[PDB]
Order: C-alpha cells, then structure tokens, then sequence
C-alpha cells in the first residue's frame, strides 16, 4: 500500500498547489452528481436536483471543505493512515452509518478532479502515487467498522 | 443472460426451498450482517439483536421478492419495476452490497440443499441473483 | 441506461477527443498499468513501459472500439458483438478490471479536456464506459 | 484481518474435520464451472468441456488439492498471513500472471463448498470467521504484486 520516497515527494509537491477548500467542494459535489445514490446521506443539505444545484449547493461546498480538510491533514501521516483516521472511522460507522464504499468512490472522484485541475501535470506516475493515497485513506476510514 | 437451462435450475431449486424462503431470507441477512459488517450501515434504524423479529420480517420481504422474480424469470425487469424504483430513489444501497447478500443467499441455499446444490445449479443460482441485483440497480443513475 | 443527455454529452466529448483517440487510449492503459499493477497480469507478452509500441497499438484498438460504440450508442450489444465474443471466450479478463480501465480513461479525458469535462459530462462518460464494460462481459457465462 | 481468539478456535475446529482433497477438488472445480472465464489458466489440464468433465478432471482435482493444501498450511500463520504467503504471492504475480481477483472468487466458492458439506453446522458465526480467513488469504496472496 505504501509509496516510494519519489512518490511521497510527488504527492506533497502537487498538494502544495491544491486549494483544499475548493477541490473539496468540487470532489464532494462530483461524487453526488456522478454517483447520485450517495445523496442519501445529505437530505438536510437542500436542493440536489441538478448538477448545478449540487455543485453550487452551499452546504455541499461547506462539507467538502471539511472532508478534504481532514484528508489533507492525513497526508502528513502516510506511514500511519489507519491510526490517523481511526476516530473518523469509528464516527462514520457508529454515528453516521456511512458504507465505506463511499470513501472509495470519493477517492476516485478526487483523482478525476486533480486530473481536471492540473492537466498534463497530473502524469501517470503522479496518478499512481495518488491512487495509493486514496486507497490507503479509504481503507483506513473503513478499518474500524464493526 | 439467463439461459433456458438456468431458469429451469432456478425454478426447481426455489421450488424445493418452498415455504422455507422467508426463513432462508432472514438467515441470509444474518449471515451478511455477521460476515460483512459494513452492510449493517443500511440498517441503523433496525433492531439487530439476535433473532430480531424486525430482521426476520425483512427476510420475508426479500424472499417474497425473490419468489416473485423466480415466477417471472422471463420478465424480471417488469416484475421488479416498483422495487427497482424504490431501490434507486429511496434505499440507494451501494451496488457492491448486492454481491454480498447474493453470496450469503448462496451459502444459505447450499447449507439447506445438500442434494440440489449441484455445481450447475450453483452456477445458475449465482447468475439469477446477479440478474436480480442488476435489475434492482438499473435505475440508479 | 444512457439518457438523451448522456448520449449528447458522450458524442460531444468523444468528438472533441477526435484524432487523439488512439493517443488517449494508450495513455489510459499506461495509467492503468502504473496505478493498478494487477492489470499487468493480462499482458505478460507486452512491453508495458512508457513508449511501448505494443501499448500504443492496443490503445488504438481500444479507442477505435469506443468510437464504434459511440456511433452505435443505441445498439452497442450488436455493434460490439464480435468483441464481446472475444472477451468472453478468449481474453477472459476478470470483470473488476473494466472499472479500472474506465476510471483511467476518465482521468485521461479530464487531463486533456479542461473545458469539456464538466460534472454532467463526467457522469455521462462514466455511465457510457460502464455500459460498454457491461456489454463486453455480457457473454462470460 | 485480525481474528479473535474465539474465531481462531472455531476455524481450527471445523478444519480438523475437513477432507482437504475432496474440498480442494470441489472448490477449484466449482470455480471453473461457476466462473468459467477462470478456465483461462488451465488449458493444459485438458478436458473442461462440461461441468462433469471439470469436476471429474484429475488435474483439476489434483491442483485443487495442492492449492487447498497451501491454504491449510497458512492457517498456522493467522496473525502473519502476508509473511507466509509472500513467496506464493510473488510466484502468482511474476511467474503465473494470475489476477488476484481470482483468489477472492475461489475464497467465496470455498465458503459455499464448506456450507454445502457441513450444512447447519456451518453456522453464521462460523461463516463469518471463514470469511475473515479467505479474505486474509486472498489479500496476503495479492500483497506482493507489482
Ligand atoms: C458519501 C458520504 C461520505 C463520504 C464519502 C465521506 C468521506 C469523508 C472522508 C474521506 C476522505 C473524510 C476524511 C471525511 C471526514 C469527515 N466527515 Ni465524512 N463522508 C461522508 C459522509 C459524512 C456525513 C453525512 C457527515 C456528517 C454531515 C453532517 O450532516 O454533519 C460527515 C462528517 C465528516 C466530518 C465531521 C465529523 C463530525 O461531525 O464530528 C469529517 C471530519 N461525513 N469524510
Ligand atoms: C445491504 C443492503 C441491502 C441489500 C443488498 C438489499 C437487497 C435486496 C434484494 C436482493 C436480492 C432484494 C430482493 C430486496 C428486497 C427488498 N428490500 Ni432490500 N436490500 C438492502 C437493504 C434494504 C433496506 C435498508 C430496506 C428498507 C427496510 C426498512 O424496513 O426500512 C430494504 C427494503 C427492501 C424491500 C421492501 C420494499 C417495500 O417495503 O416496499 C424489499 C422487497 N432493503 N433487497
Ligand atoms: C485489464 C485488461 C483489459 C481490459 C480492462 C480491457 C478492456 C477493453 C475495453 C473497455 C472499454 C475495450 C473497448 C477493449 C477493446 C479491445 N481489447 Ni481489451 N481489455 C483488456 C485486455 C485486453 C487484452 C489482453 C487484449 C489482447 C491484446 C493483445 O494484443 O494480445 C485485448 C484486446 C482488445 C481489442 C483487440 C480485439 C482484436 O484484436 O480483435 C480491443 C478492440 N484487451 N478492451
Ligand atoms: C484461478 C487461478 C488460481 C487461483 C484462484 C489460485 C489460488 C491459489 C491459492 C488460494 C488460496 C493458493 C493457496 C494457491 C497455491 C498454489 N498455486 Ni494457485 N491459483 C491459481 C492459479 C495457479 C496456477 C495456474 C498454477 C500453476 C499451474 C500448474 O502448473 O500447477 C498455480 C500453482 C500453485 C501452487 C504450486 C506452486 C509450485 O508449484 O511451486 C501453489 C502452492 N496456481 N493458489
């Protein structure tokens, strides 16, 4: 599951250029547009009836900031993702009742958003490193389910 | 695609199941909750205690839907239309979980059909459950 | 099922890919081999490293099949009939891998189509690639 | 995975009653019947034309016995499955070119075979323990892929 030192440097380098609040809203929004059954967790967020209604939804945007904020913090602990996300794992299981498959879907959407934003800079090896990361984060968030 | 041979295998196997269907549905759910605990995230509103009457009730609903699917194996998309609507627009269970329940139904049938669970019937049952799952997720997006 | 809007979106986006189809097919394959090394098990006879003539050639074939699928978007099971035969009876790639290539195709399109890869078009392309994948595995058993 | 002491006991107890030869032949056979694309690895095994031919094939039976034998040995390393299957992981990746998804398919077929044989004795908790085992083995065999 682990990245080479070259990959860790690649992840950190690209992430330094990422507006986490913005990419967070974009990623969560695209999750809800591309896989609309994931809207099941966000009835309280209001209008989710169109792609624009989802992407521009202020509550979707706000939650995206929160989610990718936690994701961002975890990038400082690539050697201990399970420990890092243990309490969020427990919370998403016990309180939020979120199927961990959703973490995998979000990871893939985030990779697409990074590709969209960075273009050719999101090279195949940079993608490979980020695939290791999102798989690791999704597995870590899944780890304390019971 | 369910072959003519698949359909005969399914009808015969589920025919043997008979009035045990509801029971086997509940058993499959229990096996699923224990073997694949993430599937419990869809039932936080349920009583999941041992022998839960609510789980047993749900097992009967799942089984009755399957019994109807078997009876209309030539036209399952139409027979399961209302249920497919509910799954797509309300329940919204992630598609990966249908494979988990299908597996647990297969294990349940195997444990209760020592004679009928031949390799060929096993294959046909798996195709059938996959086909039902496909119909139930067909309107998701 | 692909909606009218899906088909409009897919035709527009793949049209904008245009002459780059082969290039993008090969890039998607490379992204897959690097991101998901298990997929390399299907190409033991290939040079899989960057600049591979075999990967470039295969990328062209994959892309051309997608172009045909787009041209026959309302009849893909028949337009891709020979190819689905080949996959079911010879190649026999496990179904899980089609999602991996589909994802890498999306990433490739996103990296090359800044203006075109909107959330709605992203959704339509994902549905389209899943539909093609379903056709290619439809005769497996 | 991490098995509890209670589950480790249940696994070892049921396995003490397993005919590895029969169950191995049955498991590999049903894999080839239920998921016939998996026959792609066994052209040299000869006749795989029909279910009876698959199940009754001597090379299918023999290979199933060998495979389940290694599976059996792995049950002595439940807290270090990745360590013990590391050699076979590399072998299946580099020499045999076997998609690890096949390990997961075999695992589920094996569970069905065990249920078919043991009947009511294959209880839901016993199944849950064995699902941990087959997932753990599949993941261990996949772990050294590159
Ligand atoms: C599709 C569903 C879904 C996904 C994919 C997801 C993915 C993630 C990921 C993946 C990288 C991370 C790091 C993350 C982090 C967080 N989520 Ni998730 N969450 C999801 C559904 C939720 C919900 C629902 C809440 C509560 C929202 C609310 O209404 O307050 C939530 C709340 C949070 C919170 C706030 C905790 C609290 O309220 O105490 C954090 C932090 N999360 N979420
Ligand atoms: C892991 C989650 C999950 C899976 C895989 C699944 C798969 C299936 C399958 C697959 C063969 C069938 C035939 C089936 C049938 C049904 N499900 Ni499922 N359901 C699931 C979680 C639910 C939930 C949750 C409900 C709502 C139950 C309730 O009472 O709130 C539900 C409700 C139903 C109902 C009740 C409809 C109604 O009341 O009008 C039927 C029938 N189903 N479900
Ligand atoms: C991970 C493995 C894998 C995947 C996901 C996959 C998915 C797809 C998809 C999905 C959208 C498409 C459109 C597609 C199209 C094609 N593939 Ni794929 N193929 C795959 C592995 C192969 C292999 C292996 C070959 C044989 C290539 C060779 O040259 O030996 C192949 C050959 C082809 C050919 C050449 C046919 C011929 O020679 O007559 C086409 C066309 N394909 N493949
Ligand atoms: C679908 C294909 C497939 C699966 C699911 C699978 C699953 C497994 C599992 C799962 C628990 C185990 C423990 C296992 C163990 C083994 N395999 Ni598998 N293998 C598979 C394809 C092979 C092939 C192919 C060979 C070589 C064939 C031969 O010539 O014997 C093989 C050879 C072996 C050998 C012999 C090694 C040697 O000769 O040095 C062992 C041991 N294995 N295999």
């Amino acid at each position: 599951v682990h990245l080479t030192p070259e990959e860790k440097s690649a992840v950190t380098a690209l992430w330094g250029k990422v507006n986490v609040d913005e990419v967070g809203g974009e990623a969560l929004g695209r999750l809800l547009v591309v896989y609309p059954w994931t809207q099941r967790f966000f009835e309280s967020f209001g209008d989710l009836s169109t792609p624009d209604a989802v992407m521009g939804n202020p509550k979707v945007k706000a939650h995206g900031k929160k989610v990718l904020g936690a994701f961002s913090d975890g990038l400082a602990h690539l050697d201990n993702l399970k420990g890092t996300f243990a309490t969020l794992s427990e919370l998403h299981c016990d309180k939020l009742h979120v199927d961990p498959e959703n973490f995998r879907l979000l990871g893939n959407v985030l990779v697409c958003v990074l590709a969209h934003h960075f273009g050719k800079e999101f090279t195949p090896p940079v993608q490979a490193a980020y695939q290791k990361v999102v798989a690791g984060v999704a597995n870590a968030l899944a780890h304390k389910y019971h | 695609v369910l072959s003519p041979a698949d359909k005969t295998n399914v009808k015969a196997a589920w025919g043997k199941v008979g009035a045990h269907a509801g029971e086997y549905g509940a058993e499959a759910l229990e096996r699923m909750f224990l073997s694949f605990p993430t599937t419990k995230t869809y039932f936080p509103h349920f009583d999941l205690s041992h022998g839960s009457a609510q789980v047993k009730g749900h097992g009967k609903k799942v089984a009755d839907a399957l019994t109807n699917a078997v009876a209309h194996v030539d036209d399952m998309p139409n027979a399961l239309s209302a249920l497919s609507d509910l799954h797509a627009h309300k329940l919204r269970v992630d598609p990966v979980n249908f494979k988990l329940l299908s597996h647990c139904l297969l294990v349940t049938l195997a444990a209760h059909l020592p004679a009928e669970f031949t390799p060929a019937v096993h294959a046909s049952l798996d195709k059938f459950l996959a086909s039902v799952s496909t119909v139930l997720t067909s309107k998701y997006r």
